[PDB]
RNA sequence: GGAAUACUGCCAGCUGGGACUGAGGACUGCGACGUAAGUCAAGGAUGCUGGCAUAAUGGUUAUAUGCCGCCCGUCUUGAAA
RNA sequence: AAAUAUGUAAGAAGUCCUUGUUACUUAAUUGAACGUGGACAUUUGAAUGAAGAGCUUUUAGUGGGCCAUUUUUGGUAAGC
């Protein structure tokens, strides 16, 4: 018959790695969360404890609880034709920061910053992003580079 | 063809032109679908919406909610104005002086408003006290206290009261309700 | 189609760590401009690490004949695949531009061989330059000297669908 | 009630656009531009020529 | 309180002001339009003189014409095309040229024909086919004071502004842009020109970058 | 008799006809599933909040 | 060395022929030409003329001709079967 | 170790400054959570589009499917 078991077809994903094998290091456990921190879910097959489920692997979550070895982490899981939040305790050890918030964070600080200097001053603040422009125009010497002109090569058979 | 990115011909799904065929109805819905076109008051073109609307969707309004109300700071000489009908309450022993228009008050709720010294006021008499709805404020009654939206949404682990006629022990007070039989919902 | 010849010369995008590269440069045969720029990608693709994303094109320009009025004897390899495999041949063709001998060059391919576009390369087309060294009998025939020849059936090209005498083939 | 096409509908051209008088009147659509006698280099006219 | 003349011609001298000031600008316009070209054929000339080569600017405006019908098309694709307002055969839009439009394109590639839009092309659409989105509907622009009330926010009083602001991609593009009625044109009146549309243009068809072929196509188009 | 087993066929067009809508955000997520022991200090510290705001702004 | 011409593109350059349409129904708007009065091709056709005034146009109907058209209802993935 | 698909984020429910409550926590005003007052507004924080956005009740039919390109299993294969 057919065997959906929890950890059904996770052969690869719960896989340690190359040469990481063995005990966890201490910074995993000397890392502090509060709620409402943004955290990533990435199980580790050495720690059997608190395990997130196969759905879970690679999904990014905020923390609501917090308690003695664990932490309680919200994910908005897609079911029919809606979202369904979902809140699991997991161990720290299947539990790492997030890296993108902290990104648009010091984008806010360098924002904020470079708008308060320009608040003295009124120079056109300019403080949204823009995507990569169509590139101006330019001008491209020959001194020492004069061009060389290639040609397809002929067939053959290289055994 | 046109490749659509919305239903075609769908109806706006808002009510205009109240469903009941009273003729005094329609008399205030005249009157104050010109004060909303020709008037500029936001507060004309809400009491015009709320005329249309069905019974369910225009709960009685109490003289003890107007009461309530009118304690707010700064909302004493205010004009109630319920677009519905005002019921009374006993549960209240002292009343204010106010005016409340409404479409329909209830004998009690006359006779209360017209002892405590203030008045009983029709829409169309709102209409030339305070046509742009000057220093008015609309009172709207409890949607979700009838015995209907009870049932609404009926589920495990909702809560949410069970479609019954009798009640009692051994009406659906055993097996899917406890963990002593079965599971408990 | 009709063909055109263009210069196409193209780098790879400046970085810091190089500025100034190299600046290749191709002769392609193209209908337009936009073919000659997607073929000069094309065969840089086959022979530098590069694409369009990471380079420039920084000049295309036509190149005329430089004698359209004086005839040529040209010289042209290929490569060409198959339904089979990859060849290379060697061709000749009379003819009085470098556009019409390409041009008359994918005509015969197609015809003797069934090589579509996107199957031939021309590896080069070059003008030979003295005769005797004219390799190919189908155009070595006409360097004879005081050449002439007749046209015979000659077959008139009727404007009616009734003609009312009998027609001559004479020329 | 009726779109009239301007480039043509001259009226409704001189509607929209003061300035079409004008254009039309020093007939700057057909411009002289001045003359200039450059010439590319020797390093561009052998590139172009190049085999 | 005769009220037909005074008023009226007040009105009137407000017009007349509103009109200088649209004949400076479009004067303004034109004038600008010739530097930047002969600026541009100025600076070719100069750097084939020099030795070098001039790398014209890479283009900020194109010209996007669905091409295929609405049916059996991928989602991906259909939900792009209802992006960019090409939900019609023969319908044009101008697009802003970024990386994140340039990845829109590339998506819809099989079934547009774009390019890169002149002067003469643009006024022409404008001109012609030229309808503002007020309140949710198709207005046919012909009058200033419909560009007036609508775009007047963001300086653009006139058609030419319109214009103007489309082919200079300036502070206010997307605005003009969205307030631009996607633009309805027939098929061609030459015909295509292949025998068979859906191909690149680089294999002989109709799809895809045609640089400023583009100019051709959608002047017979319009 | 056999029959078809299974499909996925029609089921993403038919979610997404009035589909995947994300789910509503609010301020103050409920606290339920969290700490007792946090809860139960929590409400005493509210409690004493409340307190001493209404004795601050009485 | 000095031109020409091709090709490609632009003109708010000029001009001839053909076809289909004429919705709206006092005025109001934006313009153009004029010092002005005013005029205009400027928010949808008017002017001039002829024949007939009747089965002539037209309608209905039978027929002829060109091209097209399988039997309905039903179950079914699928019906002219 | 790809390509294609896939989670999160891209602000006012944000960021910073100061300091009240608790029976929790700490050697400890240490912290945790929730709180009072102040500052930073239209380029308020990428693009494109929005055709309105959100919410609820109730009920029909359906629960034999088949076909095509690409991925793919059994089978010599099949309009399997
Ligand atoms: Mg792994
Ligand atoms: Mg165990
Ligand atoms: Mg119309
Ligand atoms: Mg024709
Ligand atoms: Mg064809
Ligand atoms: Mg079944
Ligand atoms: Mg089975
Ligand atoms: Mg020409
Ligand atoms: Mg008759
Ligand atoms: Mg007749
Ligand atoms: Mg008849
Ligand atoms: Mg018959
Ligand atoms: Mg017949
Ligand atoms: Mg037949
Ligand atoms: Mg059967
Ligand atoms: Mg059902
Ligand atoms: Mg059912």
């Amino acid at each position: 018959g057919k065997s959906h078991g929890y950890r059904s077809r996770t052969r690869y994903m719960f896989q340690r790695d190359f040469r990481k094998h063995g005990a966890v290091h201490l910074s995993t456990y000397l890392k502090v969360y509060k709620v409402g921190d943004i955290v990533d879910i990435k199980a580790n097959g050495s720690i059997q404890k608190g395990m997130p489920h196969k759905f879970y692997q690679g999904k990014t979550g905020v923390v609501y609880n917090v308690t003695k070895s664990s932490v309680g982490v919200i994910i908005n899981k897609m079911v029919g034709n809606r979202y369904l939040e979902k809140r699991l305790n997991l161990r720290v050890e299947h539990i790492k920061h997030s890296k993108c918030r902290q990104e648009f964070l010091e984008r806010v600080k360098a924002n904020a910053a470079k708008r308060a200097e320009a608040k003295a001053q009124g120079v056109a603040v300019q403080l949204k992003r823009q995507p990569a422009q169509p590139r101006e125009s330019r001008i491209v010497s020959t001194e020492g580079n004069v061009p060389q002109t290639l040609a397809p090569v002929p067939y053959e058979t290289f055994i | 063809g046109i490749d659509h990115t919305s239903k075609q011909h769908k109806r706006s799904g808002h009510r205009t032109a109240p469903k009941s065929d009273n003729v005094y109805l329609k008399l205030l819905v005249k009157l104050y679908t010109f004060l909303a076109r020709r008037t500029d008051a936001p507060f004309n073109k809400v009491v015009l919406k709320a005329l249309f609307l069905s019974k369910i969707n225009r709960p009685p309004v109490s003289v003890s909610r107007i009461a309530r109300a009118l304690k707010q700071e700064g909302a004493a000489n205010k004009t109630v104005v319920v677009v519905g009908t005002v019921t009374d309450d006993a549960r209240i022993f002292e009343f204010p002086k106010t005016t409340v228009a409404a479409l329909r008050f209830t004998a009690g709720a006359r006779a209360k408003i017209v002892k405590a010294g203030g008045e009983c006021i029709t829409l169309d008499q709102l209409a030339v006290r305070a046509p742009k709805g000057q220093n008015t404020l609309i009172l709207r009654g409890p949607r979700n206290s009838r015995e209907a939206v009870r049932h609404f949404g009926m589920g495990p682990h909702k809560g949410k009261a069970p479609r019954i006629l009798s009640t009692g022990r051994k009406f659906e007070r055993a097996r899917g309700r406890r963990r002593s039989k079965g599971f408990k919902v | 189609a009709h063909f055109k010849e263009y210069q196409v010369i193209g780098r790879r995008l400046p970085t810091e760590s190089v500025p100034e590269p190299k600046l290749f440069r191709m002769r392609i045969f193209a209908s337009n401009e936009v073919i000659a720029k997607s073929r000069y990608w094309y065969f840089l693709q086959k022979l530098h690490k590069v694409k369009k994303a990471s380079g420039e094109i920084v000049s295309i320009n036509q190149i005329n004949e430089a004698h359209p009025t004086k005839v040529k004897n040209f010289g042209v390899w290929v490569r060409y695949d198959s339904r089979s495999g990859t060849h290379n041949m060697y061709k000749e063709i009379r003819d009085v531009s470098r556009v019409a001998a390409v041009e008359t060059l994918y005509q015969d391919m197609a015809a003797r061989h069934r090589a579509r576009f996107r199957s031939i390369h021309i590896l080069k087309v070059a003008e030979i330059e003295k005769t005797a060294d004219v390799k190919r009998q189908y155009v070595k025939q006409f360097l004879t000297k005081d050449l002439k020849f007749p046209l015979p059936h000659r077959v008139q090209k009727s404007t009616k669908t009734f003609s009312y005498k009998r027609p001559s083939t004479f020329y | 009630v009726l779109k009239k096409n301007p480039l043509k509908n001259k009226q409704v051209l001189l509607r929209l656009n003061p300035y079409a008088k004008v254009f039309a009147a020093e007939k700057l659509g057909s411009k002289k531009a001045e003359k200039t006698g450059t010439k590319p280099a020797a390093v561009f006219t052998e590139t172009l020529k190049h085999d | 309180a005769e009220q037909v003349a005074a008023e009226r011609a007040a009105r009137k001298a407000a017009n007349k002001e509103k009109r200088a000031i649209i004949l400076e600008r479009n004067a303004a316009y034109q004038k600008e339009y010739e530097t930047a070209e002969r600026n541009i054929i100025q600076a070719k000339r100069d750097a084939k003189a020099a030795g070098s080569y001039y790398v014209e600017a890479q283009h900020k405006l194109v010209f996007v014409v669905r091409i295929k019908g609405i049916n059996k098309i991928p989602p991906k694709p259909r939900k792009v095309l209802q992006l960019l307002r090409l939900t019609r055969i023969n319908s044009g839009t101008f697009v802003k040229v970024t990386k994140a439009t340039l990845e829109l394109l590339k998506l819809i590639e099989p079934y547009v024909a774009y390019g890169y839009p002149s002067y003469s092309t643009i006024r022409q659409l404008v001109y012609k086919r030229g309808f503002g989105k007020i309140n949710k509907q198709r207005v046919p622009l012909s009058d200033n004071a419909i560009i007036e009330a609508n775009l007047g926010k963001y300086g653009i009083l006139s058609i030419d502004d319109l214009i103007h602001e489309i082919i200079t991609v300036g502070p206010h593009f997307k605005q003009a842009n969205n307030f631009l009625w996607p633009f309805k044109l027939s098929n061609p009146s030459g015909g295509w020109g292949v025998p068979r549309k859906f191909k690149h243009f680089i294999q002989g068809g109709s799809f895809g970058n045609r640089e400023e072929f583009i100019n051709k196509l959608v002047k017979s188009m319009n | 008799a056999k029959s078809k087993n299974h499909t996925a066929h029609n089921q993403t067009r038919k979610a997404h006809r009035n589909g995947i809508k994300k789910p509503k955000t609010y301020k103050y997520p409920s606290l339920k599933g969290v700490d007792p022991k946090f809860r139960r200090n929590h409400k005493h510290a509210l409690h004493g909040t409340a307190k001493a705001l209404a004795a601050a702004k009485k």
